[PDB]
């Protein structure tokens, strides 16, 4: 079955996320990411490796595990190599290791509760330069790029943070190539 | 579809009781659920937010409870005017879902269905149409049959039945159902009677009137 | 403090539109995060989840039905409009709006968000009604006192709200006056697509012919109002 079914139907069976739920998840984004400073400067130097590892490890659980723009990284080995680099740590790590796990499974959650967003901002470009299910690896990977620079300190709403990215990656896609 | 499960769906109990509302979630919404009151003809009240918070203003006797999945809702001393619906509600994920509603009655020893009857107005008749009307007054429980006899031949189907709520002043039903005739159809028989069968009985009562004197 | 009142017609034709209006005292919807939402209640069955808005704009529709709602704000005269496309006798059902808390914020930036877990606050709600059937008032009914009416210590009257459409009509006796031993029955819809209902009262069978007994009906949809004595059969002299 042609994923445009497959895709959807797992989508279709997502909820979307309260107001108020979206903002405390996003808000546990940073603080995940905050406790990946710490965790990185500890262990030794910077972020971005632990951040995958550890997205690695709740994305094994993820309802939805294919996500179409996503540069999955598992690295089958990786995993256990930096996995036991971390579980294995001072008492005061462990709990930062909670936190951000946590972070990141709002990072998760988040990008879920989005698709079927990005899916009826794609559909809206039906017919034009591009086809619906290639508009959907652009957008999709617009939504990565809100959930990775949002801010809510900073007053915005999600939903429309999330528009303005998902929008703006089909909107520099479109230019082709 | 996040589907909210309440149970009981309906239970009875006696002021003073203690009684626990459940409502189960198909996800986890963690705290965010809400408790309602709703009294017949009127809004839902707001009970309990945030799962566990008493809204300001709401008696100390109600009290919620959970997280997640599982919820419950907590009346300490059941009073005369905690006898309504109650729904909850999750906030967590769009569309905000409602629980199906659990009924709450009280107990009371069975009442006698105090029957009586009334022949349709000389005004109505005049219409073209006449309504005879047999009240079942205060009885326990629900539970009662009406059924009407035209000269001994009993009728399906041109009659229709309703319920008051349990009154909190006097915890019983009431039933009123009406006979429809026309006045052609009526003016071609004499006997009207209305045979109630109740538990508050020990035979089936027949509160009728004959249409010469009545 | 709060107070919201709907408001719009009581029967609407059937694939016609339905406009309901939300009227709201005590908040204002440039409150942070402050919603207004759309709750309806079908006959004898449970609340059902149909919108909302907020105060920056941002809304949301029940699935079942998003593409015959659309939801609207005017912040500035304190109310809130719901509109129903393609309306179906399925859609009869009492309407609520209600409020939403906003978050407890440290004046901007969310801390405590808690009290918007809730729909703290209702309207009285307003019965609307789908349906080709056409308005019609109410003929009032007497139900009137006579021996097998009077069993016991104590009589029993009262009135027949005959062939009306929509719903609903009230029942008062005495102008409020009289509210002991008073029964007032729902609606039952008859086989020709009008409704009809009772409503009685016990009183003592020894103040019958003295005390005087009036029930004043009243149906809106109609502008229909009716004052009825009911007075004890001619079944003496
Ligand atoms: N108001 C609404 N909100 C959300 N979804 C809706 C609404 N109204 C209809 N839909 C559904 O959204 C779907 C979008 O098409 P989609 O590609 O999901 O088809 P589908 O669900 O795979 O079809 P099927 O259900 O036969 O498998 C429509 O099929 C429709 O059933």
């Amino acid at each position: 079955s042609d994923p445009v079914r497959q895709y959807l139907h797992e989508i279709g069976e997502v909820l979307e996320l309260d107001k108020w739920a979206e903002l405390g998840a996003a808000a546990k984004v940073e603080e995940g990411m905050e406790a990946i400073k710490k965790l990185s400067e500890a262990t030794g130097l910077d972020q971005e490796l632990i951040r995958e590892v550890v997205r690695a490890k709740i994305l094994g659980t993820a309802a939805i595990q294919k996500i179409p723009g996503l540069k999955e990284k598992p690295d089958p080995k990786t995993v256990e190599e930096v996995d036991g680099k971390l579980k294995s740590l001072p008492k005061e790590l462990k709990r930062y290791l909670h936190i951000a796990r946590e972070g990141e499974a709002a990072r998760q959650h988040l990008i879920e509760a989005n698709l079927r967003l990005v899916v009826s901002i794609a559909k809206k470009y039906t017919g034009r330069g591009l086809s619906f299910l290639d508009l959907i690896q652009e957008g999709n990977q617009g939504l990565i790029r809100a959930v990775e620079k949002f801010e809510y300190k900073r007053g915005f709403a999600f939903s429309t943070y999330a528009t303005w990215w998902i929008r703006q990656a089909i909107n520099r896609a479109i230019a082709d190539q | 579809a996040l589907q909210l499960t309440q149970s009981p769906s309906s239970l009875s109990a006696s002021v003073g009781d203690r009684i626990t509302i459940t409502c189960r979630a198909s996800q986890g919404v963690t705290s965010a659920l809400a408790w309602y009151r709703q009294k017949p003809g009127s809004p839902p009240q707001l009970l309990i937010y945030d799962a566990s918070s008493l809204e300001s203003g709401v008696p100390s006797r109600f009290s919620g409870s959970g997280s997640g999945t599982e919820f419950t809702l907590t009346i300490s001393t059941l009073r005369p005017e905690d006898f309504a619906t109650y729904y909850c509600q999750q906030l967590h994920f769009y569309p905000h879902t409602f629980g199906g509603g659990t009924r709450v009655d009280v107990r009371r020893t069975v009442a006698a269905p105090s029957v009586f009857i009334f022949p349709p107005s000389d005004e109505q008749l005049k219409s073209g149409t006449a309504s005879v009307v047999c009240l079942l007054n205060n009885f326990y429980p629900r539970e009662a049959k009406v059924q009407w006899k035209v000269d001994n031949a009993l009728q399906s189907g041109n009659s229709q039945e309703s319920v008051t709520e349990q009154d909190s002043k006097d915890s019983t039903y009431s039933l009123s159902s009406t006979l429809t005739l026309s006045k052609a159809d009526y003016e071609k028989h004499k006997v009207y009677a209305c045979e109630v069968t109740h538990q508050g009985l020990s035979s089936p009562v027949t509160k009728s009137f004959n249409r010469g004197e009545c | 403090r709060i107070t919201l009142k709907e408001s719009g017609p009581p029967l609407v034709k059937p694939t016609q539109t339905l406009t309901l209006t939300c009227s709201f005292s005590g908040f204002s919807l440039s409150d942070f995060g402050v919603g207004v939402g759309w709750i309806r209640q079908p006959p004898g069955k449970a609340l059902e989840w149909l919108a909302i808005i907020y105060s920056d704009d941002d809304k949301r529709y029940s699935p079942s039905l998003n593409t015959r709602l659309t939801i609207t704000k005017d912040t500035s005269k304190n109310q809130v409009v719901l509109v129903m496309t393609r309306v179906s006798p399925v859609d009869t059902a009492t309407y609520f709006c209600a409020h939403r808390r906003g978050p407890t914020t440290l004046f901007g930036v969310p801390i405590a968000r808690g009290p918007v877990n809730a729909m703290d606050v209702w309207g009285q709600g307003i019965t609307v009604t789908i349906s080709s059937t056409s308005t019609k008032g109410p003929s009032v009914f007497p139900l009137a006192p006579s021996s097998k009416s009077t069993s016991g210590g104590t009589a029993a009257l009262g009135c027949l709200v005959k062939d009306y459409f929509p719903e609903p009509v009230t029942v008062s006796w005495n102008s409020g006056a009289l509210t002991s031993g008073v029964h007032t029955f729902p609606a039952v819809l008859q086989s020709s697509g009008l409704y009809s209902l009772s409503s009685v009262v016990t009183v003592p069978s020894s103040s019958l012919g003295t005390q005087t007994y009036i029930c004043n009906v009243n149906h809106k949809p109609s502008n229909t109002k009716v004052d009825k004595k009911v007075e004890p059969k001619s079944c003496d002299k």
